[PDB]
């Protein structure tokens, strides 16, 4: 971990780049939200 | 001088042809307002940065969704129920884009 | 405006994931965020 | 038998050669011990994927910073002094990167 978690966060800022793609703001909302709380957890 | 918001609507007509889409009448007119002081290269390119895009919404997208004939899975955000990770129509939203990015 | 406050966040979203890159915690943490605050903005 | 941490050393060496780097040799007695149960296919592999990534760090970043020889711009976070917004060395960490991918 941590090395995957730092892995994961851009997992997670991207899909959410991906999801504005369709305007979905409530998905971009979330995972670019899950992935902060995420980076304040490294 | 250019075009004028008459002449601009035969040009966005023209450059698509019968490319597949469904603008109707209604939204050349705004697309040719839209452009008011633009010229026939422009508008034309316009175009062509237009369309193409259903192209990069499938492969920049990865994930897509299933909507089928046997299966036809295309680019989705991912809350859109199926989301299936895994590396569309010309609206007139798509005309719109290429307005701000030219 | 939106039709590129939209493309922003995308934009901060990239460079935050370009920073992660070199670990910087730092930069990432806070582009992660101007783009988020800026999605409520919309 | 498969190669030992021992085999697995020399075979990390081997694979990189002349490439130029500065893994000095505790670096290789750590990715063999990291390694262990590897074969020479996968550790071969495994180098041929480490590498190919300075070059993926200038592909993929977006942002290079100036170190200079009349100038030397290179991929750079942002926040590090003069990044200037347009589109490296092989340490250990990079060897490390690939382990996990593969």
């Amino acid at each position: 971990d941590r090395a995957s978690k730092i892995e994961q966060i851009q997992k997670l800022a991207k899909y959410a780049i991906s999801a504005l793609n369709y305007e979905d703001l409530p998905t971009a909302k979330d995972e670019l939200t899950k992935a902060l709380d995420l980076l304040n957890s490294i | 001088g250019s075009p004028d918001l008459a002449a601009r609507t035969t040009m966005f007509e023209i450059n698509v042809g019968d490319t597949p889409c469904v603008l109707t009448k209604e939204d050349y007119r705004t697309l040719g307002a839209m452009t008011e002081g633009y010229s026939g290269s422009d508008i034309a390119v316009v175009v062509k940065d237009a369309l193409m895009q259903p192209i990069r919404k499938i492969q920049s997208a990865t994930h897509f969704k299933d909507v089928s004939e046997t299966r036809k899975l295309t680019p989705c955000s991912p809350g859109d129920d199926g989301a299936i990770e895994m590396s569309p129509d010309l609206t007139i939203k798509d005309f719109l884009k290429a307005i701000k990015s030219t």
